[PDB]
């Protein structure tokens, strides 16, 4: 469309280097509470017993 | 040599510390090898393999016992510091070698 | 203690290639549900009003 774009290869390569250097991390504390709540919901839904 | 003298310094420090704690009597000056690993790790670094550094450390210790300064590790990996160190490490030698070390820092700088 | 382990550098290098030919996707309806609940909670917590 006359406008350039970033192949997915670039997306992965870039998100790699960012995580690499020792600036502060990608994930952070909330991640834990996130996996927490999502696991709760995922179990509750997955459970077929009424 | 240098690194050997480095270890010598560490030992003498422990020696004098325990000598205070127990008086300047006989050589119950015992140390546990694991304690040396932290201290020496700062200078010679960390090749990232505990076994490698223990090999290094024991090679050094051995060489020292060649000069008679230290008993080799016992069953409990403890060694006693031979008092001969203190004379090898009296303030006069410390000051002379320290001046020479500063000289070397100057030459390198 | 003779039990070799992997430095984080290797952790990253692996995570770059095992999710390379098949980078399991994140652009997922479930991901959106996750973000939606995330906001549902973060707002309500950041809303000081009684």
């Amino acid at each position: 469309d006359g406008r350039i774009f970033a192949t997915d290869a670039l997306e992965v390569a870039i998100t790699f280097v960012e995580s690499l250097d020792n600036r502060f991390m990608t994930s952070t504390a909330s991640r834990l509470s996130t996996v927490q709540r999502e696991i709760e919901n995922l179990e509750t839904r997955l459970n077929p017993n009424p | 040599n240098l690194e050997q003298s480095l270890l010598v310094a560490i030992l003498r420090q422990h020696f004098v510390a325990w000598e205070q704690e127990s008086g300047t009597g006989a050589s119950q000056a015992q140390i546990a090898i694991d304690d040396l690993l932290p201290q020496l790790q700062i200078y010679l670094g960390d090749p990232g393999s505990e076994s490698k550094e223990r090999t290094r450390l024991l090679t050094l210790l051995d060489q020292l016992k060649g000069h008679g300064l230290v008993t080799s590790p016992d069953a409990h990996e403890r060694i006693v510091i031979r008092p001969i160190i203190a004379h090898l490490a009296d303030p006069i030698n410390l000051q002379a070698l320290l001046a020479w070390l500063r000289e070397q820092i100057a030459q390198q700088t």
